[PDB]
């Protein structure tokens, strides 16, 4: 059917990710460099990038035939916070990347005396902290209800209170998730752009970074933000399958535009 | 005298009965043993370059390029001392037989040796050994008023820490001498020079005794036997071999037959069969003395380990490496 | 090689200056022993670390100084069991150091684990090895195997030494006339061999009052 | 040249046992300390730290 | 134990007297200078280790002139391998002393433990070859023995010498981009004049970069 091969286009992508975010931590981690930080940067990502797929990628391959929430209430709250976590660190740890990735380019000799792994550990403890601070928030804001008319007394791991009362979650999570890593590496792109034309073959890939993550975090962040400000919400399940399988697709080439495109991490895998 | 040097190759390894791996062939050997980072032994900021254990197998110091030089407690990975250096580019340091003297080398052509129980608490140089024309790449002790003294100008001293000045000077190599190591009977030393060349030298005669050729590039690490009656090399060329006084040729050659990688540094162990050795690959190595295999493996740094002793009684091994991380095996 | 204390003040119940003119006393612990006719506290250098006595623990404090080396007490309710003579100890501890190696200045102001020995009335005569055993209760064979023992040395002068660190060790400026063997929990010190100028104390280290 | 051949028979005119005995004794050294050795047999917590 | 727990206070202090020490020799750049045979290495910029310290625009640089025994260079190199740039001085008046510096630039960069770092490689007395040419002696030619099939392009102003300091230069990058491999590459410079000081400041921030280039995935 429809929904049976939308068990498959959501757990290989979830997948592919659910591989390539090991294969990030076995290249980091199991190598004998000096820990830089864009070795440490990536990491940050490569366990939040799993935990919106390990966590996120299968709460929808065990409920797409159910359509209740089978984990219950064990689950909806302890799997939940390990959805809107992968979400809101797989795109905070993007913006603390580029930043540190443009200081280190457009000033590099300011940036061989400040960018160190004691610093990179002070930033990422420091981002997970700050992250954890806002994802347990949806404790108090999230618990499941039951509707009776679609066969049975079936629904799915929603939201306790009105969804039109759930609005300033959704953009303190839109204005510092989504358009700080659209703006602040569009700048701070062009900004490297600038500099590469004064002394020019990889800011192609960096002109990808800018779009490819600006159109796929696109959908998500525009769908579940209008449904606070809608009085009916979007239901459809041929629009928001769609609209978070590009969450998936979005955390799935973080080991691919971050990591593979690199000319250090081929040979460290190569020797591994 | 081109003819006369054939005379030793006829007289020294020619006069061999068999080789070394015909008497170990029966040995039950060690097998396959493992030592585990029991202390990690962190602080250091750059490139250590040379470690010494204390007579008490307690202590040690650890000389690095950041220009300092640590002593170490080796049980609650205790630092006791923090001795700042003259110049940064160290590459020895030493350790008294009586627990009291320190001694560092560098490229400034200037051994120091700091005394460690001073009356005042501190620790301050006693008398900075001037008169050498090239970089110091090995110092010991005797005594406490006796150190032996490798540099980088083909000369090995013999200074006295009263007086100040060499009471004997060993010339006699083309190259460079980079490390020295004195006997158990301490009436003799040896040294391993740049210029692939291994001489065993005299303390009280003043002469060099033997010449030891074989390696190929150029030697870095030598240390006795703990008996004095022989000695391991280890040069750039990724082969270690041990040499024998009484018998003066190559009776056991520690080549790994599958590595390119330059050994760094060689001790032997407390009993004289544990063969530790730092190598370029970023990892040590262990060779059991007797059999020549490699029976274990201390891969636990990321650059290459430059510096590596075993204990007096044989409580441990601490390796010490480029990546600022010395670190104790058991 | 030197250090002094200062003060001996004389009032009613209810502050001592040292100075460590020559010595490298920003690694020196600074105790106060008061062995009166026994600490006071252990102000190490880095002052992270101020132990205070049995008789008041909240009061009678002592403030640690590194650059002049002004190690002194403050005079916070006297009472009349620290009237005593208080040694500042050159002390500093890694594995080979001998704590009361130096000792300071009997400054003499008149204001737990049993080891008892007092033995306080006795005539000294030459030539006899004679041997003082203060033993203890606990095994010393610590959990670093390190004996805080109680050995420590004295004279008719106004100012205190040591003779025997952990049971066995001389310290650094006295003779080698003193000696002594050990087991567990206890102790039997040689002090043979005897001559001129030679009162005596033992007293404990392992825990603060 | 003039100083390397009298230097050379210092390193020359030396007695130079086989390499067997040389082994043997070298072997000698290494039973006799076989079980004083913390590193060689893994002896147990009695006085490893 | 009040012993071990204040001979670890002492740990946690000799602890805190490094990483003090350990952020001011991560603050400066440091350099090799390195000429040949008095080729004019100590009028570049203006113990037995002559260390010479200069910066320019708040950025310290430490160059580590080393006067040891001879130019064998096979065993105090490798305690500079942490370092961002050698510098290579030769003077191009004479023809003994260029020929020289070709195999004196074979044996640093065709080596093992330099292999991350760039040669800021200087040109000085370049004005006594310049006024060497206009002597007419100008034995390029007959000392250098393929010359005579050169041409200069991309350039006082004389063609005879443009076409000759440019195949020194080009003979000097030769032996650079042979293998090379990207990650370091020569910086060749024309100068005995006092504009210099800017002209390592403005190529050391073209070394680090292509560092950042490779350290951060770009």
């Amino acid at each position: 059917e429809y929904q049976v091969v939308t068990i498959l286009l959501v757990l290989i992508i979830c997948g592919l990710g659910i591989v390539g975010n090991i294969m990030v931590v076995l290249v980091v981690m199991r190598t004998k460099h000096m820990r830089t930080p864009t070795n440490c940067y990536l990491v940050s990502l490569a366990v939040a990038d799993l935990m919106v797929l390990v966590a996120a990628g299968l709460p929808n391959i065990t409920d797409s035939l159910y359509g209740s929430w089978v984990y219950g209430y064990v689950g909806c709250l302890c799997i939940t916070y390990l959805q809107y976590l992968g979400i809101n660190a797989s795109s905070c740890s993007i913006t603390a990347f580029t930043i540190e990735r443009y200081i280190a380019i457009c000033h590099p000799i300011k940036a061989q005396f400040l960018c160190t792994f004691s610093r990179a550990k002070k930033i990422i403890i420091f981002v997970w902290a700050f992250t954890s601070l806002y994802c347990m928030l949806w404790f108090f804001l999230l618990d499941l209800n039951i509707s009776t008319y679609k066969d049975a007394i079936v629904i799915s791991c929603g939201y306790k209170i009105s969804r039109n009362y759930y609005s300033p979650i959704y953009l303190m999570d839109f204005g510092v998730f989504y358009v700080v890593p659209m703006i602040l590496a569009t700048v701070l792109y062009g900004f490297i752009a600038r500099i590469l034309f004064l002394n020019k073959q990889v800011t192609k890939m960096l002109a990808v970074v800018v779009i490819l993550f600006a159109l796929l975090w696109m959908p998500y962040r525009t769908l579940v933000v209008v449904n606070s400000f809608l009085s009916s919400p979007f239901q459809e399940n041929w629009f928001l399958l769609f609209c978070r399988i590009c969450i998936y697709l979005n955390s799935a080439i973080n080991p691919v535009i971050y990591n593979l495109m690199s000319q250090k991490f081929r040979a460290a895998f190569r020797k591994l | 005298a081109e003819q006369l040097k054939n005379q030793i190759r006829d007289a020294r390894k020619a006069c061999a009965d068999a080789t070394l791996s015909q008497i170990t062939n029966n040995i039950d050997p060690v097998g396959r043993i493992q030592m585990r980072t029991r202390r990690t032994l962190r602080g250091h900021l750059a490139k250590i370059y040379a470690m010494h254990w204390g007579t008490d197998s307690r202590l040690l110091v650890s000389a690095s390029q950041d220009g300092k030089l640590i002593i170490w407690d080796s049980y609650t990975t205790n630092k006791v001392h923090a001795i700042p250096l003259r110049s940064s580019w160290v590459m020895t340091c030493a350790y008294a037989p009586s627990g009291n003297y320190v001694a560092c080398g560098g490229l400034d052509n200037i051994c120091s040796i700091y005394n460690l129980k001073t009356r005042e608490g501190n620790v301050r140089v006693s008398r900075e050994l001037a008169g050498h024309t090239g970089y110091l790449s090995c110092c010991r002790f005797l005594d406490d008023n006796q150190i032996v003294t490798s540099s980088g100008d083909t000369t090995c001293a013999l200074w006295d820490i009263e007086t100040g000045q060499q009471t004997t000077t060993f010339t006699g190599h083309t190259g460079d001498v980079m490390s020295l190591s004195l006997a158990p009977d301490t009436r003799l030393f040896v040294s391993g020079a740049c210029d692939a060349s291994a001489k065993l030298w005299d303390v009280r005669e003043g002469m060099c005794r033997q010449t030891f050729t074989g390696h190929e590039s150029d030697i870095n690490a030598i240390c006795f036997f703990p008996n004095g009656n022989a000695f391991a090399t280890g040069s750039d060329d990724a082969t270690c071999r041990l040499f024998d006084l009484r018998a003066d040729q190559e009776l056991m050659t520690y080549s790994h037959d599958n590595i390119i990688c330059g050994i760094t540094s060689v001790s032997f162990s407390k009993s004289g069969r544990l063969l530790l050795a730092g190598y370029d690959d970023f990892n040590c190595n262990v060779w059991d003395a007797l059999k020549a295999d490699r029976a274990g493996v201390l891969a636990g740094h990321d650059n290459r380990v430059s510096c590596l002793g075993v204990t007096d009684d044989g409580m441990a091994v601490a390796t010490g490496s480029w990546d600022s991380f010395l670190k104790i095996w058991n | 090689v030197q250090l002094v204390e200062s003060g001996g003040g004389l009032v009613q119940p209810g502050k001592l200056s040292c100075s460590a003119s020559g010595f490298a006393f920003s690694s020196f612990g600074m105790h106060w022993v008061r062995q009166a006719p026994e600490w006071v506290a252990y102000i190490s250098s880095g002052s992270g670390t101020i132990y205070y006595a049995d008789t008041v623990k909240g009061r009678f404090t002592i403030s640690r100084d590194d650059p002049k080396n002004t190690l002194f007490l403050q005079m916070t309710s006297l009472r009349s069991e620290d009237t005593a003579m208080y040694y500042c100890v050159r002390s500093i501890y890694y594995y080979g150091s001998s704590p009361f190696d130096f000792w300071g200045q009997g400054t003499t102001l008149t204001v737990d684990i049993v080891m008892t020995q007092a033995t306080s009335s006795v005539p000294v005569t030459p030539g006899e090895s004679v041997s003082i055993s203060c033993r203890s209760s606990k095994s010393l064979l610590h959990s670093n195997g390190n004996t805080y023992l109680y050995w420590f040395l004295q004279r008719p002068g106004q100012s205190p030494q040591l003779l025997i660190y952990r049971m066995s060790n001389l310290a650094s400026g006295v003779p080698d006339r003193f000696s002594g063997s050990g087991s567990g929990t206890a102790f039997t010190l040689t002090i043979s061999r005897l001559e001129a100028e030679d009162v005596y104390y033992c007293m404990q280290h392992l825990e603060y009052p | 040249a003039r100083k390397l051949v009298e230097q050379l028979k210092m390193e020359a005119n030396i007695d130079r046992i086989k390499v067997s005995k040389a082994a043997a004794d070298l072997m000698a050294y290494c039973e006799a300390h076989a079980k004083e050795d913390p590193l060689l047999t893994p002896v147990p917590a009695s006085e490893n730290p | 134990s009040a012993e071990d727990k204040a001979a670890a206070e002492r740990s946690k202090m000799i602890d805190k007297n490094l990483r003090e020490d350990g952020e001011k020799a991560r603050r400066t750049l440091r350099l090799l200078l390195l000429g040949a045979d008095n080729s004019g290495k100590s009028t570049i910029v203006k113990s037995g280790i002559f260390e010479t310290k200069f910066q320019v625009d708040k950025v310290n640089f430490h160059m580590f002139d080393v006067g040891g025994e001879r130019d064998e260079r096979r065993k105090w190199i490798q305690c500079f391998n942490d370092v961002t740039a050698i510098i290579f001085v030769v003077d191009s008046s004479d023809y003994n002393r260029l020929q020289e510096a070709l195999n004196d630039f074979k044996s640093i960069w065709n080596n093992r433990w330099l292999r991350t770092i760039s040669v800021i490689l200087f040109l000085n007395k370049q004005d006594l070859l310049a006024e060497k040419v206009l002597a007419g002696k100008s034995k390029i030619e007959d000392y250098f023995p393929e010359f005579a099939r050169y041409t200069t392009p991309e350039d006082g102003e004389d063609p005879r010498v443009t076409r000759a300091k440019y195949f020194i230069r080009k003979e000097f990058v030769d032996i650079s981009t042979a293998s090379g491999d990207g990650r370091h590459i020569c910086y060749p410079h024309f100068t005995v004049d006092t504009e210099n000081a800017r002209r390592i400041f403005n190529d050391c921030k073209d070394i680090i970069l292509q560092m950042n280039l490779r350290e951060y995935n770009l």
